[PDB]
């Protein structure tokens, strides 16, 4: 692979290295092998990333790979929404997956569109914990009536007795 | 819970949702013969007529934002900055 | 911290929590042999002090449970001997920003 | 097609246009006006209009009361949880007693 | 399921990014507070090419006959030669170009230059130079202070967050970092008389309108 | 909407607090309590009694009358009722919940069957999520089969640590419709306590084993020391939704008219006060199971129509039937 580093001089210049790309993983033994530079070994399993460098340097690396997922195909997307999807998945300590893990929630409320012809359950459980609805979803809020506290209703609007 | 108006660390600016949703609200009360506070230079349509009142600071509204935790705080239309 | 080399008696392991507060953390000799801090990936974690935590979960005004969460078991948690409630301070480069700080408060 | 569904809403939420999301959704049902307890989130409120009288028992209540427009199928649905032993507690506050 | 995944995160007004429950995803949103549809691919030059290149471009030794400013390219170029005091000046301003440059190079340790940041100084610059006909014949009227204390002062403005307390205030130095570091090499004392030759005039409507377009790109609470 | 004043501030719902209505509150909020299982005729004189559709519930016949909200069948948002149960009975919804509460606390005392002494247990306790939490606690305590006295401390297993003291075995507990069974036995295949026993876990011994669980024991399971206490799955006071709920079909004048709910309601009433009738008058003990266990079967079905039989009994021979979760089959498949 060819390497952009900076030369003696100042400005970068290319500089190839040999690298070894294999078929199958298993970091923890190979980053302490003797003849490597462990601070830069990859892999594309951040699974294992998170498991041997921790949560952040998994994120880091969630974001690597969704990310080329998005440049093979030369698109482009700006920074912030890849990074903010890699957030989501990272924020309660592991890597929490998207593809629908919860037959019941990610981030609803027992009111928001009925799932399963037995809400009824949804509602039951519900009642047995104590869930706490913060009304704050669209449909909750068209249960109700009401409009929801997103964008053009995320704050309220109220007359002034000041105007003279 | 209410914050002086004094340490509001909020926005000095309006937000083009707070600019959408006033003059929503002010063209809806002019679509009701609500009286108007500006001269109408030839304006009929409301939403257009609400625009002026913007332009010229002349309408009475408060938006009360509020904070993730509860607390919130109060900008008078007149204070906010409009540039978008 | 008890470094050994290639594994602990079930029954060793259990005499570990002992001795209230002093804790004991262990070490398998190879997870040490290359010190994952160094790590191009892993951005530097600060500990921060209770009166430290106290004035970020101020200012933020933020309940515990409302910010974002590093195990107990987390690599760099281990190697920092943190302990549940503790957080930590992230600072990491930025492409955006150039610098951005994260918390992270131990589970 | 011709229809107004999941995606469509996705896209206004992004948009932010939350009325219009509002405007929308909302079906038929008449906007019915309730009054509730500010202490238990229930509509147990006994409402004399005439005479200015709120009182909701069990819980001594005169001067903590409020009142609320929701769609109708709203105010049933919740009396049928009632009915099967839950509680729809409906509060105005945000900030719980935390 | 992204869709769904995402759905109730939005920016709250403190600039916060969170979900339903009050969760804090993002300290800030986008780690810079700014809106996506504000921002553009500009070349930090800082980060590129030898330090003779940085230094010659840079560099301005009021002290030396060689590397200071030429009289023709400032008006009060003569009478500045062997100036003590605002030598003190410009090796700040030259010192903070050097940290930039070693801070740019560890971010982007691939050496790249071409990052989406918001206000597009180039453009703003190729306005003044056209809505003031500058001609680049005569020499400008522009002050070192003016410079140099003029870009100082424009940083302490460029607001992403505003509350009083200290930590707030770090994480507005730190959201603001990388624009910064654009804007101080793209007005660098040697740059704005150089290669812009910005007159007081020109200069100070630069720097208005870099501050106008940067509040102007700041996300609006209630993004979804 | 119903240009009508109230002094009563306005408002938009913020928060919705779900949870499960206790008998107590069942009661402090009622209006009437619900007796005669019949409705209208009093010795011909036709009207309301004060067993059902009046005693201060909504009204019809364009009566403002209505605890003294006045209105009418417009503006008035029907009041509920009360009506005491017997015997208690279970939740048709909680039945798979009951059994999993009985599996992780003991069925003597109420304590949870691993404590803070054993190291999965730690685990599964630290978990945030009332749901999953609850989960992991249950896997780990249906094992235990005896509320220990005496466990190996975090020290050497030569030293034992005590806890609460109720060596008593567990049943291993199995659904049958609506009624849990338990099996008991001192250990597996060792001599002298070999073969098991079967004896049917009675309403009334749950509800009382749930009321001695401790408000640390249930909240470490999902539950919630205000708004959801375990022994509430368990019915003991039974809501009686009003007319708006249970509507009556009157052509104009002098024809009966009133809706399926109010029908079974009715039945659940009767059952309910053919088991009375059982006490005051003395009787068998296979007698009043039977009794019980009908009036379980009426108050299960009431909500919930998907067990072992359709009761549709109710003035209809062709034989058709509703529910309150029905109901919402299609107020919940409507909306
Ligand atoms: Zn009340
Ligand atoms: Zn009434
Ligand atoms: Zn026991």
């Amino acid at each position: 692979y060819d390497r952009k580093v900076p030369s003696p001089t100042g400005e970068y210049v290319k500089e190839p290295e040999w690298v070894l790309e294999t078929d199958g993983v298993n970091l923890s033994e190979v980053m302490t092998v003797p003849g490597i530079d462990p601070t830069r070994i990859y892999t594309n399993s951040f699974i294992d990333i998170m498991e041997v460098l921790g949560i952040e340097a998994g994120r880091a690396a969630l974001y690597k790979e969704v990310y080329n997922v998005i440049a093979s195909d030369g698109s482009y997307v700006n920074y912030r929404h890849m990074a903010l999807l890699v957030d989501v998945m990272t924020t309660q300590g592991g890597l929490t997956s998207v593809t629908r893990h919860g037959f019941n929630r990610s981030n609803t409320g027992a009111l928001m569109r009925c799932s399963f012809e037995e809400t009824v359950e949804i509602l039951f459980e519900a009642g047995a914990s104590a869930e706490l609805d913060d009304c704050r979803g669209v449909s909750e809020n068209v249960i109700l009536g009401q409009m929801a506290p997103i964008g053009t209703g995320a704050f309220d609007v109220m007359i002034d007795e000041e105007s003279l | 819970k209410a914050i002086p108006k004094d340490q509001r660390a909020t926005t000095p600016y309006m937000t083009k949702y707070e600019r959408a949703r006033i003059l929503g609200t002010r063209a809806l009360q002019i679509s009701m013969n609500a009286p108007v506070f500006v001269d109408l230079e030839g304006e009929t349509d409301p939403l257009r007529i609400a625009m002026k009142e913007l332009a010229e600071k002349k309408i009475p509204l408060v938006i009360r934002r509020y904070l993730p935790d509860g607390s919130f705080e109060d900008w008078s239309v007149e204070e906010l900055i409009v540039d978008l | 911290i008890f470094v050994y080399q290639n594994n602990i008696t079930p029954s060793a392991m259990k005499l570990v929590p002992s001795i209230p507060p002093a804790t004991i953390e262990t070490f398998n000799e190879a997870a040490l042999v290359v010190n994952i801090t160094h790590h191009e990936l892993v951005p530097k974690h600060i500990r921060l002090s209770s009166d430290e935590k106290r004035e970020l979960l101020k200012r933020y005004r933020l309940k515990e449970s409302q910010l974002p969460r590093i195990q107990r078991a987390d690599p760099v948690a281990l190697y920092l001997g943190l302990k549940r409630g503790e957080v930590v301070k992230i600072i990491r480069k930025s492409e955006t920003s150039g610098r951005y700080a994260s918390y992270r408060i131990c589970m | 097609g011709l229809r107004f569904g999941e995606m469509e809403r996705d896209c206004m939420i992004a948009h932010g246009a939350a009325s219009f999301l509002k405007e929308r959704l909302m079906e038929a049902s008449d906007a019915f006006r309730v009054h509730i307890c500010g202490i238990c989130g229930l509509m147990t409120v006994i409402a004399k209009l005439n005479h200015n009288q709120f009182e909701c028992k069990g819980c001594d209540n005169k001067i903590d009361i409020y009142q609320i427009h929701i769609p109708y199928a709203a105010k049933l649905l919740f009396q049928e949880l009632m009915a099967m032993n839950i509680t729809p507690r409906l509060y105005t506050d945000r900030s719980r007693d935390f | 399921r992204l869709v769904k995944a995402l759905e109730d995160i939005m920016v709250h007004y403190d600039n916060t990014t969170r979900n339903s429950l009050g969760n804090v995803i993002q300290f800030i949103y986008g780690e810079d507070g700014m809106d996506a549809a504000h921002i553009e691919k500009q070349s930090l030059d800082t980060i590129g090419g030898s330090d003779a290149a940085f230094e010659k471009r840079y560099r301005v030794d009021l002290l030396n006959t060689d590397h200071t400013l030429d009289p023709s390219l400032l008006e009060s170029g003569s009478e500045i030669l062997g100036d003590l005091k605002l030598q003190v000046l410009l090796d700040e301003e030259y010192k903070q170009l050097v940290k930039d440059r070693k801070f740019l190079r560890e971010v982007f340790v691939d050496g790249e230059a071409n990052w989406p940041l918001p206000v597009n100084i180039r453009r703003i610059i190729q306005n003044a130079q056209q809505t003031f006909h500058i001609d680049h014949t005569k020499p400008s009227d522009l002050t070192i202070k003016d410079i140099v204390l003029g870009v100082k002062d424009l940083q302490e403005n460029l607001l992403v967050l505003r509350g009083k307390n200290e930590i707030i205030q770090n994480a507005q130095r730190d959201a603001v970092t990388l624009f910064c570091c654009l804007l101080r090499s793209r007005l660098a004392t040697r740059r704005v008389l150089q290669e812009y030759r910005l007159t007081k005039q020109a200069f100070d409507w630069v720097l208005s309108n870099i501050e106008a377009q940067f509040l102007r790109s700041v996300v609006h609470p209630g993004e979804m | 909407v119903g240009q009508q004043y109230s002094s009563a501030p306005l408002r938009t719902v913020k928060e919705v607090q779900f949870g499960l209505f206790s008998p107590e509150e069942v009661r402090a909020i009622s209006v009437a309590k619900i007796r005669f299982p019949e409705t209208m005729d009093e010795t011909q004189t036709r009207a309301k009694i004060g067993g059902l559709n009046d005693p201060r519930l909504g009204s019809i016949d364009r009566n403002l009358k209505c605890q003294t909200c006045q209105e009418g069948m417009n503006e008035c948002p029907g009041h509920f009722g009360h009506i005491d149960l017997a015997k208690p009975v279970f939740h048709v919804g909680f039945i798979a919940k009951i059994k999993k509460v009985c599996e992780c606390v003991c069925m003597h005392c109420g304590k949870l069957l691993l404590d803070e002494h054993n190291e999965l247990m730690r685990q599964a306790l630290a978990i945030k999520d009332s749901k999953k939490r609850f989960a992991a606690i249950w896997t780990l305590c249906k094992t235990k089969m005896v509320c220990e006295t005496d466990v190996p401390s975090e020290d050497d297993p030569t030293q034992l640590v005590s806890r609460g003291g109720c060596g008593n075995t567990q049943p291993t507990i199995r659904k049958d419709g609506l009624k849990l069974v338990g099996s008991w036995k001192k250990d597996r295949a060792t001599g002298d306590a070999d073969e098991p026993e079967l004896r049917v876990l009675s309403t009334e011994e749950i509800l009382n084993i749930f009321k001695h669980i401790s408000v640390k024991d249930f909240t470490s399971l999902g539950f919630n020391e205000v708004f959801s206490r375990p022994e509430w799955m368990i019915l003991t006071c039974l809501p009686v939704p009003p007319p708006p709920v249970r509507p009556s079909i009157s052509f104009n004048e002098s024809q009966r008219g009133e809706d399926d709910l109010t029908f079974k309601l009715a039945d659940i009433l009767k059952a309910n006060i053919s088991l009375e009738t059982l006490e005051h008058n003395g009787a068998p003990h296979h007698a009043i199971e039977e009794a019980e266990s009908l009036l379980q079967f009426h108050v299960a079905t009431y909500m919930d129509n998907d067990i072992a039989g359709q009761p549709q009994a109710l003035q209809k021979s062709g034989r058709p039937v509703k529910s309150i979760r029905a109901r919402l089959k299609g107020k919940e498949g409507r909306i």
